[PDB]
Order: structure tokens, then sequence, then C-alpha cells
């Protein structure tokens, strides 16, 4: 299942780049897997189920951190100047963002790591796995990306979207217009939706 | 994510530019990546689905998963907009900005 | 709030060889543990009685 | 002695009863750990240097110093001393300097 689970993340960094460009980022993947193994290691905190569901949802939450620091890499490189500086100030930019979010996500994990309860026992693993997941990946994330981008990518082009996410861009933008038409509308919506 | 969004829209808003083209501009930039987000978070947990430990966790993720990230392109733009145009509350203080 | 830092990119651009050799160390590192890593059903939590 | 054993039924067994046992049980963790430190120390010298090749260049030396350990050791015939199998690794810390 683990397997399954990074081959169809692996077909979703595809498709949505379409080029060999987020496979590397792909490639990048398992060296935070390795890195939390051997921290399992010196903590003697074997392997279990419950573990590996964790490996799951930390790889999703890492490589999706992972993939939109690249992605919007590429997208201020391709709009304009073809240079590891001209994504520098990109870096320089969202890098903050991503370590705010990135610790917001481990606390909001926090809670489950701390009942004296007897089933925080099983909750323990999980939580230092995330933790630790987390942590090494935005670390991994903001100290990568400048080689791999410098070493397995073209340069820039001309601004282009795909034209079978045009119809989808249509809905969404009138759906916005409309939204805006009647902002009391969708307050009432969402209050009733809740309620 | 919401942090995201918000950092995006205030972050060339210091431009003074056009709060409509503004928020406009900061959601035609984020359309793309949120996508991705949404994706690998609400995936990842399908291939383990069949495994009866994460049941109902593993439905209730991928559901509040697209639930809350279909709002934050819809809800949370009209509601920034109109809490813009004109301050609902009150409650000045004579000492405080 | 980028005041008196943001020295990220260019460091990261620089040093090459040195992030490279860390990286490599890091993933020979993690592959050899993982052998000696260790497998179990689940957690014994601790019975009380 | 060990053919002798083997000629004998399985039920039976010899083992040794002198100092062997108790040194190699000492040694224990040596050989699991100490590899450990050594790609520690590496990726230090790793830190101040910056290509593989001075690395290799400087590593050259660690090695070669066991010329003089055994060279003013076999004329006195004075047996390996654990102590001394335990400074070799300081020696080596020192030329690597
Ligand atoms: C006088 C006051 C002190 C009295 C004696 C105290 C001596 C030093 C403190 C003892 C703490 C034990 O800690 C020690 O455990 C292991 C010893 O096998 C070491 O090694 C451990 O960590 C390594 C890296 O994760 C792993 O490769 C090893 O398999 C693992 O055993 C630890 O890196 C070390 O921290």
């Amino acid at each position: 299942a683990l397997f399954e689970a990074v081959v169809i993340v692996l077909i979703v960094s595809f498709v949505s780049l379409g080029l060999r460009a987020g496979l590397v980022v792909a490639c990048s993947i398992p060296l935070v897997l390795a890195m939390v193994f051997v921290f399992m290691e010196y903590t003697d905190i074997t392997m279990q189920r419950v573990s590996l569901g964790a490996l799951i949802i930390a790889l999703g939450l890492l490589v999706d951190d992972a993939m939109i620091t690249v992605e919007m890499m590429i997208t201020r490189l391709e709009l304009g100047d073809s240079l590891h500086d001209s994504a520098t100030y990109a870096y320089t930019s969202t890098a903050f963002p991503m370590l705010t979010g990135t610790l917001v996500t481990v606390a909001g994990f926090v809670p489950i790591g701390l009942n004296a309860s007897s089933a925080g026992e099983y909750t323990f693993t999980l939580f230092a796995v995330i933790a630790v997941a987390l942590l090494l990946s935005w670390i991994v994330a903001v100290l990568f990306a400048p080689v791999i981008a410098v070493h397995i990518l073209p340069k820039t082009l001309k601004h282009k979207s795909e034209q079978k996410k045009g119809r989808i861009a249509e809905r969404f933008d009138s759906l916005l217009h409309l939204a805006m038409r009647r902002r009391w509308t969708t307050i009432f919506l969402t209050a009733l939706l809740f309620g | 994510n919401s942090v995201i969004l918000v950092t995006q829209i205030d972050a060339f808003e210091k431009d003074g530019k056009t709060p409509w083209e503004a928020v406009l501009e900061a959601t035609h930039h984020r359309t793309r990546p949120i996508l991705l987000t949404a994706a690998a978070a609400s995936l990842g947990m399908i291939p383990i689905a069949r495994e009866v430990f994460w049941g109902p966790m593993a439905y209730a993720m991928i559901g509040g998963i697209v639930a809350a990230t279909l709002l934050t392109l819809i809800f949370l733009p009209a509601l920034y907009v109109a809490w813009y145009r004109i301050p609902e509350p009150g409650r000045h203080h004579h000492h405080h900005h | 709030m980028a005041k008196g830092g943001f020295n990220l990119s260019d460091w990261a651009l620089r040093h090459q060889s040195l992030v490279w050799y860390l990286m490599a160390v890091s993933l020979v590192m993690g592959v050899f543990s993982y052998l000696n890593l260790g497998r179990e059903e689940d957690p014994s939590f601790a019975i009380k009685t | 002695v060990k053919r002798f054993a083997d000629g004998l039924p399985a039920n039976y067994r010899i083992e040794v009863g002198g100092t062997v046992e108790e040194s190699g049980k000492a040694e224990g963790p040596i050989a699991k750990v100490v590899p450990l430190m050594l790609f520690l120390m590496a990726t230090f010298l790793m830190i101040q240097l910056q290509s593989v090749q001075k690395l290799f260049l400087v590593a050259s030396v660690a090695p070669l110093g066991l010329i003089g350990v055994v060279a003013a050791l076999l004329p006195t015939g004075t047996p390996m001393g654990f102590v001394a199998i335990l400074g070799i690794l300081a020696l080596i810390g020192i030329i690597i300097r």
C-alpha cells in the first residue's frame, strides 16, 4: 500500500506539470524518508501499521509543500528571466510562509501526542513520525530545490495555459464574479450549511 | 492554506493596487497551486482506504479537505471584500488606532 | 520579517559541493540504517493489572 | 582441537575458557560504533573544505600512519595492547589535523 500511495502521488505530479519537472522532486522525496528512518533508529521507534499510516500522511503533506515551491519557482522563472537568481527572489519571498504553515500543522498534530491514556501509546508513534518528517521536509525543500533546479531544469518560455482546464477556468471565474455579485447570499448559504 | 492565501493577497496589495483586481490576480495566481495542494492532501489515503483500520477517518479527511478547499476558493474572497468595502462592527477606542 | 537576513538563497546557491556531500552522506546513512530498523505488529501499550 | 571436537556426538560441545571471550565481548560494540563516528569526523572535515579531491588527499595520510605503530613494536616484541587499540584512533585524528 505504501508503494501504491507513492506511485499515485507520482502520477499526480506527472500530470500536474506534464514535463519531467516535479519528477525530480519525487526523487527528492525518499531523502526525508531515510532521514526519519534513522531518526526512528536513534529513538528505537520500530515499525508498525500506525507509523506506516503516519508516513503516508507526512509524505503527502511534505511533497505538497515541495511541489508548490517548485511550481512557483518554475512559473516565476518561465514568465520572466530564466535564471537561478530569477528565482532567488521567489525563494526569499515565499520561504517564511512554508515554515509558518508547516509549524502550524505540526502544532495541530501535537494534541494527540500528549494524553496519558492507554490509547496515547498508539498515537505517540504517529505523532513523532509526523513531527520529525514535516520538519525535515521543510528543511529539505528549502535546502535542495536550488541544485535540483539548476541541473535538471530547462530555460524560460512564454505564458500559456492548458486549454483542457480552459472550461474549468471559465466556470471558476464566472462563479467568482457571481459570488461577488451578491456577497450576502454567500454568507447566508454558509450560515445555513454550517447550521 | 488559508494563511498562504491571505499572505498572497496582502503581498502585492502593499502597492495599493485596485482591491478588486488585486484579489482577482491573487486568485488567478493561486488557482493552480491550491489544486495540487488539495490533491496531495485528499489523495495518499486512497490506497490505504481499503484497510479497515484507517476507515472513517480516511473518508472524513478526504471530505473535509475538498469542502474547506472549495470554500477557500469562493467563500473567503467574497467575505474579505465585504469586510473591506465597509467595516461592519464598531466599538471605537478613542485612545487606540 | 526579511530584516538583516534572507541569505538562504545565495548561501544555498553557494557552497554547492557542501550540500551535495551532506545529501549523499544522509542518504547512505538512512539506507544502511533501514535494514537494522526493526519490525513489529504494533506498540505494546503498558498493561496495568 | 576443532577437528577433535568435530569428532564427537552432536549433543556435546566444547568452548574456550581463556581471555579471548572477554576481549571480544569488550570490543563488541566498538566495531558497531566506530564507523559512524568515522563518517561524522569525515563530514566535519568536509565542512572546512569544499572538494572531495582534497578530502581523499588528506585521507590518504590517515591509514599510512600504521607504519611506525608497528615498526616501533616488532623488535621490542611487545604484545598489541588494548590501550594502543584505542590510541591509534587519536593518532588518526591528530595526523588528519
Ligand atoms: C559521569 C556521568 C556520566 C556517566 C555515564 C554516561 C555515559 C554517556 C551517557 C549515556 C547515554 C547513551 O547514549 C548513547 O547510546 C548509544 C550507545 O550505543 C549511542 O548510539 C546510538 O545512536 C546512534 C545514532 O542514532 C546509533 O547508530 C546507535 O545504533 C545507537 O546505539 C548514542 O549515540 C549515545 O547517545
